[PDB]
């Protein structure tokens, strides 16, 4: 008589997780260097950069849902302190291995056809919805096999599994001080189909791009011993004592 | 799923799914004890019932342990597999466990 | 919960009746 | 006790599983502990480059 | 009895319809491409046969990454490489049988989407690591299945066990597992026949050099998208 | 399957009602005490398992009186020390296994009122020299089952073989036997469990330390006369 | 007269249903364990008597937790060390009684749950503080309850009166006070019963040693958990 | 989407019904 | 108060019905 509707794959999957995290400086990039963010950032839109939300998604092969995301934009300030600005962003979303703007004020911020979202850090933080937008019925979350038909591809990135971009900018010019903008993307995922439930992953992740494993150099969730060790198969490490 | 019964050192890798048992020449001795905390750490923790338990805090219902042998057709034997409710320590001797 | 005021079937909240 | 013949291996072995029942249930969901992170993860960065 | 085709293997059995699932055509509703796919029955439907793997003490597992291990034998190789497009179930039958003296356990799993994962290093499994062929593969660390995930879990999956006390035999009966409905055979692996030896080969007896023969028999093929072969 | 209480035997059998009766409790007319005796059910109904006696070449026999090898063990222990009275049915399910190679016969025989002999003496047996307790006794002269009677004769009893080619374990199922309804446990054993090598054990092969171990599961415990225990 | 079980106490009369509820036994679709709990009927539902206490004139008071003063005695005892759960409710009978020219009265109260606390430290109580057993324990600050409540105010609880004008005895009959249907008896109390001089003994004629002496009756019994004693 | 709390029939939403 | 567009019970006003 016990409700079992917390356990239920839309209750499991549908926690609203951290999925991106840049703090990108705010300033006169007139005379910063080229790997660093001027006033914009681009993100492949990924569930594998924060191995929480990766292992619960990891724990199926095949996954139908429609990402919520929910862009939350925070401030802060790179001597003296003065009142924090209410900065306008554009989130635009752009597909995959589309044209991404290379400045902060380039004319492909127009948003002609692509969905933007403008917002402010004063507001409510801007949650859009993306829907199911692989080509295939789910989203292959593991990938054995190679996109490209030479042999030159990516192991285990198929790019029908890739959401797209998330190109965010600030919309304002630059300011006389600098800021440190920290920008959370938080993905829910929902009306979730999941099939075929694998094993959870015990051993550390090393990349997102891939499910390469080292594994913690003692037990628990080593190579060799998953499981912490104890004395002998006979011994009783939590036993009671009177 | 697989528990990890032997989770001791010197059990390295595919060593700890197993648990080697073999012909005793005392009495009534014992083989293995498995802790049994689904939530906490140990023999049940990389299980299907234990990792996605671990997605969570309150738990209920009921267990279910296979026990699968690997000897050969000409290995003969028998076992008892004592479930002992808590409150008192880990019995070690067969008369305080079939209790 | 049956807010949903947009024209898209996708938009509505996660439905979590089972 | 085990016996065994003179030809079959002494060291036998035992596998053991574990399942639930059908009266299983869990709630108050968490965070899981067997996993988790102190650094970004390789190529992270390269989701953004 | 399993007769697929021309092949046939007597058997004494036990079964496993994979995630309870048939291997049938595909669809009409449920179809995609335009034109009608071609159903090489009796020509596909068969088992075929790979090499035995030679089931020792120290060996840890081997792995067939499925059509891969099938792209180059019969009819079903000869439909593969003249077609851009195929939707097959498979019927695995693994053969492992030893006397009633030897002691052993094969945890014969099939894996969808068995996206491996080398250790210690961040590159990627190449193209020569993974599309192997009919010759198979050797799990480097079978605890983990070779992607960081655990062997103790692996049961969630297909799997039939080959205990050698109680059984000689492994039959998983797969169906079509992709997201799409016909894929590429090439550059795409949906299944993987992961054999492992959860408990190793042990006697007393005289030493057999006993092997593990594998006959993996596609379901249900349609092949489609026909030109010249690669 | 052999569950009573929380206990379990998992067995795969052919059991032994003793004289064709199956325990029951004490019948309301034939019932001599005025008040209700209480009926602990799945607390002493359940399987008691003794320590297990090691099945040798030289061995001569053991006998376990009942319910003196349980009046110590559980809550069948707790309620023989705290009631006067009890009527207790028994499940014995003897277990003795070993390979296809080992050859031996178990008269595993249930004999009622087994007033036992010393042998070349007048002197009656003591206290000491029948209730032995859970540790079991050993057959002086199994040959004439310690009393001057015959073990050619004991299968009028209630008795099951473990003939170790056939079969491996035995299961004989005792009703209460006694004159009066119910008895005091303390002095009296109604039943005792006579387990005999008639055909000792032999093999070739390397030497396993092969036990008997006994399972007795009381059965339909009534309990009467609740005081303080002893 | 209360006869419960083969105990019995002729009285005279006003009990106590504490809180309106009768002690029964746990309903099946309240029931939480799968396996059908025992239910030791006359063995555990009759009347404990505990020490007597010295009823005297600079007396503070005295407090019995239940089961933790039953937790060794007769087959209550035996089935509480033997079996991991236990839902018991409880027919307290106080008798205290001394002749017409005695004056005092008897707070005979149950507290449900009596988390008690230690004076002027911050430290708890401790395990010997609490768990006192069949000895019971002792207010130190019976004005206070000992837990910084008020003893004015807790006659909320379920609470009979001893006038020695009046009457010479209390009765109260307590059902399971728990949030959880059954519970561990070795470290948790539901009741105590606390017996408080609110106006002491007081007599002008030759001082006899008054006793206040104390029957628990526990009361629909259960039991869970069954495996070897503690 | 039917929420048009307006007097004129061009403020409306995107007419996308077809 | 009759307001409740969440999808679970216990997120409702305090039932102060009596």
């Amino acid at each position: 008589q016990h409700g079992v509707s917390e356990t239920l794959v839309e209750n499991f999957l549908s926690r609203a997780a951290l999925v991106s995290k840049r703090s990108f400086e705010y300033k006169d990039h007139t005379s910063s260097t080229a790997r660093a963010d001027k006033n914009f950032f681009k993100w492949t839109i990924n569930t594998r950069s924060f191995v929480q939300l990766r292992r619960k998604l990891e724990l199926f092969t095949y996954l139908r849902f429609d990402a919520e995301i929910t862009i939350l934009t925070t401030v802060a300030v790179n001597n003296t302190y003065v009142g924090l600005p209410d900065l306008t962003l554009q989130a635009m979303f752009v597909p995959t291995g589309a044209l991404t703007p290379e400045k902060q004020d380039s004319f492909h911020w127009q948003s002609g056809s692509n969905a933007s979202v403008f917002f402010k850090i004063s507001d409510p933080p801007a949650r859009i919805t993306i829907p199911f937008m692989c080509i295939n019925s789910a989203y292959s979350v593991f990938y054995d096999g190679f996109a490209g038909f030479e042999k030159n591809g990516l192991y285990g990135i198929n790019p029908a599994d890739t959401i797209g971009n998330l190109c965010v900018r600030i919309v304002n010019e630059h300011q006389p001080v600098g800021f440190t903008v920290t920008v959370r993307v938080y993905m829910k995922p929902k009306h979730i189909k999941a099939w075929a439930p694998r094993p959870p992953r015990t051993l550390p992740y090393m990349s997102i791009a891939n499910a390469n494993y080292k594994g913690k150099e003692r037990a628990p969730n080593a190579l060799s011993a998953i499981i912490g060790n104890r004395d002998s198969v006979k011994t009783m490490p939590h036993n009671i004592v009177n | 799923s697989m528990m990890e019964i032997n989770n001791t050192e010197s059990a390295v890798g595919m060593e700890r799914l197993k648990v080697d048992i073999s012909a005793l020449t005392d009495v009534d001795q014992l083989l293995f004890n498995i802790p049994l905390d689904i939530q906490l750490d140990g023999p049940l923790r990389n299980t299907l019932v234990g990792n996605i338990s671990r997605y969570y805090t309150h738990w209920s219902g009921s267990l279910e342990m296979t026990f699968m042998f690997c000897g050969s057709f000409m290995a003969a034997g028998k076992l008892i597999l004592c479930y002992t409710p808590p409150g008192g320590s880990c019995p070690t001797t067969r008369e305080t466990a079939m209790l | 919960n049956q807010i949903n005021f947009y024209k898209d079937s996708y938009a509505a909240s996660a439905s979590k009746q089972d | 006790n085990l016996i065994v013949p003179s030809e079959s291996s002494d060291t036998c072995s035992l596998i053991g599983f574990i399942a639930a029942k059908d009266d299983f249930s869990l709630r108050l969901m968490r965070d899981s502990p067997d996993i988790g992170q102190l650094d970004h993860l390789h190529a992270a960065e390269a989701a953004y480059q | 009895q399993l007769k697929l085709g021309n092949s046939a293997i007597v058997t004494q059995a036990n079964y496993c319809c994979a995630y309870g699932e048939w291997p049938n055509y595909l669809p009409d509703h449920e179809a995609v491409a335009i034109d009608k796919p071609t159903q090489p029955e009796t020509a596909t439907d068969r088992f075929y046969t790979l090499k035995s793997v030679k089931w020792e003490t120290g060996s840890t597992g081997w792995w067939w990454k499925l059509p891969d291990a099938l792209n180059n034998i019969g009819m079903f190789g000869q439909n593969v490489q003249h077609h851009y497009l195929y939707r097959s179930g498979f019927l695995i039958h693994v053969q492992c049988n030893a006397t009633k003296f030897h002691q052993g356990a094969l945890l014969v799993v099939a894996i969808p989407e068995h996206q491996r994962g080398a250790h210690n290093t961040n590159t990627s499994p190449g193209f020569d690591d993974i599309m192997k062929g009919e010759e198979g593969g050797t799990f480097n660390h079978p605890y983990v299945l070779d992607d960081g995930t655990s062997l103790a879990c692996a049961t969630i999956f297909p799997h039939q066990w080959i205990n050698l006390r109680t059984n000689n035999s492994a039959t998983i009966v797969l169906p079509w597992m992709n997201a799409a409905p016909m894929d590429f055979p090439l550059r795409h692996n949906q299944w993987t026949l992961a054999i492992i030896p959860v408990v190793p080969l042990g006697t007393r007896t005289t030493s057999s050099m006993v092997p593990i023969t594998v006959s993996i028999a596609p379901m249900c093929c349609e092949f489609n998208g026909l030109r010249h072969a690669i």
